[PDB]
C-alpha cells in the first residue's frame, strides 16, 4: 500500500503525494497482476489432471518399488519422504497467501503418481486406463527403439536397480551441501528485496531526517513542504525500483514455469523423445514431487553401458 | 620508560545501546584498528631513601579519543589531565579519583602537580599513604563542577593471580565526554590476551573544549614496582600503563542471542575481514 | 467501494482490492525517568538567607531537570513575568544551560529587573542585558524580612562609579569621589558611602514592604541539550494501540510484556530490519515490546453485478477479533460451508467463495480439487478403449501488440 | 508561464519536467516487459504453427489435450487462434492381459 | 561501480551519496547477477558433453 | 572580467537580481539569469543626498 509505506499516519504526506499522479493505482495493479500471475502458475504447472487419482491399497507393482516418491499416510500431512526431505531442506509489505495450500499441491502430485504408475500416459489424453507396470515399462522401452524382449528377461534387474536409484537419490539430496540452490536463491531473492525495501525507509534522501514526525516538528508545512517532497518522492523511487525488479524476476518466473509446466505435460504425462530434456540418456519416465516454491522430478532415464566392438558393414 | 607493543583484538565498546540480538550490524565510528601498536608508557620515581627527582612524565598528545588499560593495586593512577597546554591559558578538565569518589572538574589551573612525593615511600617498607591530594592550587575563572561514583571498581580476589585489567575509552564528540570500561581479572599474567571484551559505558558530559592534551597522575607517594631501562626501537619494558590512539574506522559487530557483542571483524585490515 | 476504485457502474465477478484497513491509535501516552530525582531548585527557594542585591547568588544549573510543575507551591508566586520564552512551553524546552540569581528587593524595585528601562537601583546594583530571556518571579517577603527596631542586613550599592556591562560585578570597597575633593581615606566632605542602608519595617505599607525576586536566565542556541523536561507523566497503557512517546521516541503501537533479557544499561531495541520493537520505561524500568499496529488490505467479494448486491469482506491477514476465520484473513457476510465446489473465486489459503442458492447468498469453503476417481489397477487387468471422439479444441495467443512511438 | 517570473517558475517547471518524463520513463520501462511478454508468446506462437499446423507434434498436451492429429490456424485481433484437432478415446473397457 | 562514476574523486559527493542509503549495492548486485548468469549461459549452451 | 558600476539606493539594490522586478530590472537594467558573479554594495547618503 503506497500510501502507508511512503507515508504512513499522516495526512499532509497523504494529501502531497495525491499530486503525484496515478504513481499508485499502478503500483497496485502491476503487484495484483503479478501475484494473480503467482497464483495462476501453480495452476498450470500442477493441476493437469482433471480428477484425483488414489493407488490401489496393495502396493505391488512387479518389483518396482514407489515407497519414497508415493504419500505415507503416518505423516498428518500425507507427504512423500522425498517430498518431507524437500521441505525440511510489516509497514504495509502484505505477503498474501498461495491460493493452492501446501496440503493440496501434494494431493495433485499424488494423483499425478498415481495416474502415471496405474495407467501409463492414457489419463494424460483421456479417461484414464489401468495398465500392469511391467507392460508400461515394456511400452516405454519399446518407445526408445529397445524392444519389449528385454525387459521381462531382465524385470528383477531392472526393478532393484530402479529401486537402489530410489534409495540413493534421497541420499543424494541430503548429504550435498546445497542441491535445492534455484528454489532457495528464490526465496533469498525475495526475502532481499523486502529487505532492502524496508531499510530504505530510513535514508535521508537528502533531507534533514528519514522520520516524517521529526522533518514536521522542527519546521512548519511551508518551509517544511520541500523536505517531506523529497522524502516523498525518494521513497516512490525506490517502491517503482522495487516492483520493476519484481515485475523481471515475475517475467523469468514465468518462463520457468512455463518450462514446467511443458515438462511435466511431456516428461510425465507420456514419453518424451526429445534429447537431453527428460534428464540426460533416453528418456524413461518422470515423477514429479512438490517443494516450496518449486517443483522437483524425478526424470528415471535409461542408459547403456558395457558396450563392445564390432566389425560391421 | 617507554616501549611498544601490540594491540590484537581489544577496544571495541558499544556505540549505542539499542539492543539488536543476533544482528551483524555495522557501524563507521572511532574504533581502535585490530593489530595496532600501543606504547607502554612508565612513571619512575622511587629509589631507595633518597630524593632522585624524577624529570619523568612525559608529554602524551591526545587525538580522536584515546584507549588505555592499566592492571593496579588499589589506586596506582589516580588522575587525569584533560587539558590544552596545562596552563592557565586554555580551558582544561581534570578527572581525579578517590577512595569512592570523582573530582571531575573544568578549570583552568596554572599548575596541579605536586603529589608531595614520600621520602619514606618504599612500599616494602612502609605502606602508609593519606591526605597527600595537593591540587587546585590556583584558578583564574573555573565554573563547571561534577562529582559522582568513582570510575574503577577494584575487587580483590585474595590473591595476586586475579590480575585485573582495567580499560577505558576517551572520546570527545560535541561534549558528553564517554567514558566505556570492563574489568576482566581472568588475566594472570599475560600482556592484552587474546579474545574479546567489549566495553559499557559509564558517564558522560557535555562542555565543548578541544582537548589534545593527555596525561595522567600517579598515588606517587607510595611508588614501587617502577623499573628503568634503555627500552626503544620496539622493544618491551615493565610499565603497567597502555595507551592506543583510536581512528575512524568501520567495524562490523555481531551481538549474541543475549545482546552482548560476542566478537566483531574489522574492515580495511584483510582482504577476507 | 468497489465501483468507486473500479471506475464503472457493473462490477464483475471477482475479489478486488479497494483500500487498507488500519486499526487507529485511541490515545496518546509519555513517559521519562523516575520524578525528577534531586533537582536542587528547592534549596534555592526554599532558604533562609537569600543573598541580597549588592551580589546575586549566582547558581549553574547542569545536574537539574526543566520541569517547571513542582516549583510553584515554595513560595507565594504572585508575581509570573516571563520574557519571550513561553511558561506553558517550558517542559518541552531543553535549555543548554539557566543561569539563576536569588536577591531580595522593594516593592518600587520590581520594575527594576527588566530589560531597557532607567532609573537608579539596577543602574547600581544589577543589571539585566537587553536580550534577557527566561522569567522572574517576584513575592512578598515581610514574614522574614522584618524587624520592629531594623533589618540592616541586606545591603546595596547606589554611588557606582559609572553604567556597567551585561551581568558584571563590582565588589569592592572604596572612597566614592564626586566633586573637586579627591578625599585621601577620611571619606569626609563630598565623599558619602556608596552602600546605603536596606531595612525593612512591618508598619510600612504596600510598595515599601521587602519582596524577593529571582531571575532565569535560558539559551535557546544550538547546542548539545542539558537540562530537559520528564512531560509529567502518564499511566503505562499495555496490550491497546496507543501512541508510545518514550524516552527519544515517537510513534504507535501495542506495548506487551517483554521476555527479552536486555542487559542492565539500555536504550530502544531493533531488529535485522533496524525498526524498534522493545523498549524499557525509567518509571518502571521493565522492558515493552512494540508491534506495529494492526493493518492490512482491505478487500471486496461480490457475486457480480449482475446477480446481487450483497458482498462479503476479506480483512487480509489480521486476527479481526479486535464471520468466518481463515488463514489469508477473516471473512464478513459468507458463511463458511463444509461441501465443496470447483471455486470460481479465489480468497486465500484453499478458501474459496461462492454464489449459491443452498434465499442465495456468498458462501466460502475449501477448494474441491477435482472429482475423486479410483483406478482398478491389478497384476493382469488393462483397459482398452472401443470408440474414440475428434474434439476441435481452441487455443489463443496475443502475437503482437500496438505499436507506439511517442 | 503567464502566472509567474522565470526565477521561481524554471524551479516549478523543472518539478513538472522531472515528474512527466520521470512518468514518461515509467511508461516505457513497463511498455518494454509487456513487449517481452508478447515476444515469449509470439516466438510459442510460431513454435506451435511449425509443429502443430504444418505437421503432427508427438508433445502430449502441446496441440490440443489428448493425441494430436492436425490444427487449423485463424487470425484474431493482435494475435492468433488455433483449433486444435484432437483424438480423444472414450468407452473403454476391461480385459485381463499377459 | 557508483562511487567513482557518480563521483569522480569527491569524498564529499561520496558522504552525500551514502545520503541515499541502498542504491549502490543493490545495483552492483543487480549487475554482478548479470554478468556470472552471463558465464553460465555458455556454459549451459557448450558443456553439454 | 566586466565591472558594471552604477547608483541607485538601497531599496532598488535588493533587486539587483535575475527575474525579480522592482521597475529596474524591465526598464532601466537586469541581470541576465545564468549570471554567475557578484555584487557589491554600500551605502552613499553621506554622498550626494
Ligand atoms: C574395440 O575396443 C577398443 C575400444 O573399446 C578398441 O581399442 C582402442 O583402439 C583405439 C584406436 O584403434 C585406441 O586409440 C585405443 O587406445 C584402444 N583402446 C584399448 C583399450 O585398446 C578396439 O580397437 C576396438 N576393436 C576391437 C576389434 O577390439
Ligand atoms: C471393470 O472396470 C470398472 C471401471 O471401469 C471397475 O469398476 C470399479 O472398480 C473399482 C476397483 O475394483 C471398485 O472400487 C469400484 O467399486 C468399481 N465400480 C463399480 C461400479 O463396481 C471394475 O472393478 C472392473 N472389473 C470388473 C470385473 O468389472
Ligand atoms: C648516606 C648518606 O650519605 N646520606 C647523606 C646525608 O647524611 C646528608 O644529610 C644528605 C644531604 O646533606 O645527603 C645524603
Ligand atoms: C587556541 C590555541 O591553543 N591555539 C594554538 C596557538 O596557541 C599556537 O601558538 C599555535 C602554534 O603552536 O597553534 C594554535
Ligand atoms: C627498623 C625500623 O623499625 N625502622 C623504622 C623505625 O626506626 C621507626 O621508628 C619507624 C617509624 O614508624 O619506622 C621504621
Ligand atoms: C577543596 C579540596 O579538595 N581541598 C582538599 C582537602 O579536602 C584535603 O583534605 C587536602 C589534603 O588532601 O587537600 C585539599
Ligand atoms: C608491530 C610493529 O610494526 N611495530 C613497530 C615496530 O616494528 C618498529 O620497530 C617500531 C619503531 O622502532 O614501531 C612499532
Ligand atoms: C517515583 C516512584 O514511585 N518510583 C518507584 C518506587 O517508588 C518503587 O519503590 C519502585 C519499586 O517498588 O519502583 C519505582
Ligand atoms: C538594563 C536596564 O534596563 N536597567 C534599568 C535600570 O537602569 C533602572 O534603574 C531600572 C528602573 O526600573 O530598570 C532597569
Ligand atoms: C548480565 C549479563 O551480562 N548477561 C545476563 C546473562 O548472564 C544471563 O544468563 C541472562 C539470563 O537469561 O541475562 C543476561
Ligand atoms: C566619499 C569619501 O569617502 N570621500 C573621502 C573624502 O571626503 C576625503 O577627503 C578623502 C581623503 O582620503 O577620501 C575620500
Ligand atoms: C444487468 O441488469 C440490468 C437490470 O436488471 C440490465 O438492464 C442489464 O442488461 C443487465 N446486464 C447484463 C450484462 O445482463
Ligand atoms: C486469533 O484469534 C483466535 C480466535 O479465537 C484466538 O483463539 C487466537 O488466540 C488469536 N491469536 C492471535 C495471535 O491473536
Ligand atoms: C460441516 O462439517 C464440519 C466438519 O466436521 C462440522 O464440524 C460441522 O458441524 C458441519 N456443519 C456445519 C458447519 O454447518
Ligand atoms: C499380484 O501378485 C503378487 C505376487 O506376490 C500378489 O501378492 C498379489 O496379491 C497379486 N495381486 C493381484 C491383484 O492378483
Amino acid at each position: 500500500d503506497c500510501t502507508m509505506y511512503i507515508c504512513g499516519d499522516s495526512t499532509e504526506c497523504s494529501n502531497l503525494l495525491l499530486q503525484y499522479g496515478s504513481f499508485c493505482t499502478q503500483l497496485k495493479r502491476a503487484l495484483t497482476g503479478i501475484a494473480v500471475e503467482q497464483d495462476k502458475n501453480t495452476q498450470e504447472v500442477f493441476a493437469q489432471v482433471k480428477q484425483i487419482y488414489k493407488t490401489p491399497p496393495i502396493k505391488y507393482f512387479g518389483g518396482f518399488n514407489f515407497s519414497q516418491i508415493l504419500p505415507d499416510p503416518s505423516k498428518p500431512s500425507k507427504r512423500s519422504p522425498i517430498e518431507d526431505l524437500l521441505f525440511n531442506k510489516f509497514n504495509g509489505l502484505t505477503v498474501l497467501p498461495p491460493l493452492l495450500t501446501d496440503e493440496m499441491i501434494a494431493q495433485y502430485t499424488s494423483a499425478l503418481l498415481a495416474g502415471t504408475i496405474t495407467s501409463g500416459w492414457t489419463f494424460g489424453a483421456g479417461p484414464a486406463l489401468q495398465i500392469p507396470f511391467p507392460m508400461q515399462m515394456a511400452y516405454r522401452f519399446n518407445g526408445i527403439g529397445v524392444t519389449q524382449n528385454v525387459l521381462y528377461e531382465n524385470q528383477k534387474l531392472i526393478a532393484n536397480q530402479f529401486n537402489s536409484a530410489i534409495g540413493k537419490i534421497q541420499d543424494s539430496l541430503s548429504s550435498t551441501p546445497s542441491a535445492l540452490g534455484k528454489l532457495q536463491d528464490v526465496v533469498n531473492h525475495n526475502a532481499q528485496a523486502l529487505n532492502t525495501l524496508v531499510k530504505q525507509l530510513s535514508s535521508k534522501f537528502g533531507a534533514i531526517s528519514s522520520v516524517l514526525n521529526d522533518i514536521l516538528s522542527r519546521l512548519d508545512p511551508p518551509e517544511a513542504e520541500v523536505q517531506i517532497d523529497r522524502l516523498i518522492t525518494g521513497r516512490l523511487q525506490s517502491l517503482q525500483t522495487y516492483v520493476t525488479q519484481q515485475l523481471i524476476r515475475a517475467a523469468e518466473i514465468r518462463a520457468s514455469a512455463n518450462l514446467a509446466a511443458t515438462k511435466m505435460s511431456e516428461c510425465v504425462l507420456g514419453q518424451s523423445k526429445r534429447v537431453d530434456f527428460c534428464g540426460k540418456g533416453y528418456h524413461l519416465m518422470s515423477f514429479p514431487q512438490s517443494a516450496p516454491h518449486g517443483v522437483v522430478f524425478l526424470h528415471v532415464t535409461y542408459v547403456p553401458a558395457q558396450e563392445k566392438n564390432f566389425t560391421t558393414a | 620508560t617507554q616501549s611498544y607493543t601490540n594491540s590484537f583484538t581489544r577496544g571495541v565498546y558499544y556505540p549505542d545501546k539499542v539492543f539488536r540480538s543476533s544482528v551483524l550490524h555495522s557501524t563507521q565510528d572511532l574504533f581502535l584498528p585490530f593489530f595496532s601498536n600501543v606504547t607502554w608508557f612508565h612513571a619512575i620515581h622511587v629509589s631507595g631513601t633518597n630524593g632522585t627527582k624524577r624529570f619523568d612524565n612525559p608529554v602524551l598528545p591526545f587525538n580522536d579519543g584515546v584507549y588505555f588499560a592499566s592492571t593496579e593495586k588499589s589506586n596506582i593512577i589516580r588522575g587525569w589531565i584533560f587539558g590544552t597546554t596545562l596552563d592557565s591559558k586554555t580551558q582544561s578538565l581534570l578527572i581525579v579519583n578517590n577512595a569512592t569518589n570523582v573530582v571531575i572538574k573544568v578549570c583552568e589551573f596554572q599548575f596541579c602537580n605536586d603529589p608531595f612525593l614520600d621520602v619514606y615511600y618504599h612500599e616494602n617498607n612502609k605502606s602508609r599513604m593519606e591526605s597527600e591530594l595537593r591540587v587546585y592550587s590556583s584558578a583564574n575563572n573555573c565554573t563547571f563542577e561534577y562529582v559522582s561514583q568513582p570510575f574503577l571498581m577494584d575487587l580483590e580476589g585474595k590473591q595476586g593471580n586475579f590480575k585485573n585489567l582495567r580499560e577505558f575509552v576517551f572520546k570527545n564528540i560535541d561534549g558528553y565526554f564517554k567514558i566505556y570500561s570492563k574489568h576482566t581479572p581472568v588475566n594472570l599474567g599475560r600482556d592484552l590476551p587474546q579474545g574479546f571484551s567489549a566495553l559499557e559505558p559509564l558517564v558522560d558530559l557535555p562542555i565543548g573544549i578541544n582537548i589534545t592534551r593527555f596525561q595522567t597522575l600517579l598515588a606517587l607517594h607510595r611508588s614501587y614496582l617502577t623499573p628503568g631501562d634503555s627500552s626503544s626501537s620496539w622493544t618491551a619494558g615493565a610499565a603497567a600503563y597502555y595507551v592506543g590512539y583510536l581512528q575512524p574506522r568501520t567495524f562490523l559487530l555481531k551481538y549474541n542471542e543475549n545482546g552482548t557483542i560476542t566478537d566483531a571483524v574489522d574492515c580495511a585490515l584483510d582482504p577476507l575481514s | 467501494e468497489t465501483k468507486c476504485t473500479l471506475k464503472s457502474f457493473t462490477v464483475e465477478k471477482g475479489i478486488y482490492q479497494t483500500s487498507n484497513f488500519r486499526v487507529q491509535p485511541t490515545e496518546s501516552i509519555v513517559r521519562f525517568p523516575n520524578i525528577t530525582n534531586l533537582c536542587p531548585f528547592h534549596e534555592v527557594f526554599n532558604a533562609t538567607r537569600f543573598a541580597s542585591v549588592y551580589a546575586w547568588n549566582r547558581k549553574r544549573i547542569s545536574n537539574c531537570v526543566a520541569d517547571y510543575s513542582v516549583l510553584y507551591n515554595f513560595a507565594p508566586f504572585f508575581a509570573f513575568k516571563c520574557y519571550g520564552v513561553s511558561p506553558t512551553k517550558l517542559n518541552d524546552l531543553c535549555f543548554t544551560n539557566v543561569y539563576a540569581d536569588s536577591f531580595v528587593i522593594r516593592g518600587n524595585e520590581v520594575s527594576q529587573i527588566a530589560p531597557g528601562q532607567t532609573g537608579n537601583i539596577a543602574d547600581y546594583n544589577y543589571k539585566l542585558p537587553d536580550d534577557f530571556t527566561g522569567c522572574v518571579i517576584a513575592w512578598n517577603s515581610n514574614k522574614l524580612d522584618s524587624k520592629v527596631s531594623g533589618n540592616y542586613n541586606y545591603l546595596y550599592r547606589l554611588f557606582r562609579k559609572s553604567k556597567l556591562k551585561p551581568f558584571e560585578r563590582d565588589i569592592s570597597t572604596e572612597i566614592y569621589q564626586a566633586g573637586n575633593k579627591p578625599c585621601n581615606g577620611v571619606a569626609g566632605f563630598n565623599c558619602y558611602f556608596p552602600l546605603q542602608s536596606y531595612g525593612f519595617r512591618p508598619t510600612y505599607g504596600v510598595g515599601h514592604q521587602p519582596y524577593r525576586v529571582v531571575v532565569l536566565s535560558f539559551e535557546l542556541l544550538h547546542a548539545p541539550a542539558t537540562v530537559c523536561g520528564p512531560k509529567k507523566s502518564t499511566n503505562l497503557v499495555k496490550n491497546k494501540c496507543v501512541n508510545f512517546n518514550f524516552n527519544g521516541l515517537t510513534g504507535t503501537g501495542v506495548l506487551t510484556e517483554s521476555n527479552k533479557k536486555f542487559l542492565p544499561f539500555q536504550q530502544f531495541g531493533r531488529d535485522i530490519a533496524d525498526t524498534t520493537d522493545a523498549v524499557r520505561d525509567p518509571q518502571t524500568l521493565e522492558i515493552l515490546d512494540i508491534t506495529p499496529c494492526s493493518f492490512g488490505g482491505v478487500s471486496v467479494i461480490t457475486p457480480g453485478t449482475n446477480t446481487s448486491n450483497q458482498v462479503a469482506v476479506l480483512y487480509q491477514g489480521v486476527n479481526c477479533t479486535e464471520v468466518f476465520q481463515t488463514r489469508a484473513g477473516c471473512l464478513i457476510g459468507a458463511e463458511y460451508v463444509n461441501n465443496s465446489y470447483e471455486c470460481d473465486i479465489p480468497i486465500g489459503a484453499g478458501i474459496c467463495a461462492s454464489y449459491q442458492t443452498q434465499s442465495q447468498s456468498i458462501i466460502a469453503y475449501t477448494m474441491s480439487l477435482g472429482a475423486e476417481n479410483s483406478v482398478a489397477y491389478s497384476n493382469n487387468s488393462i483397459a482398452i478403449p472401443t470408440n474414440f471422439t475428434i474434439s476441435v479444441t481452441t487455443e489463443i495467443l496475443p502475437v503482437s501488440m500496438t505499436k507506439t512511438s511517442v
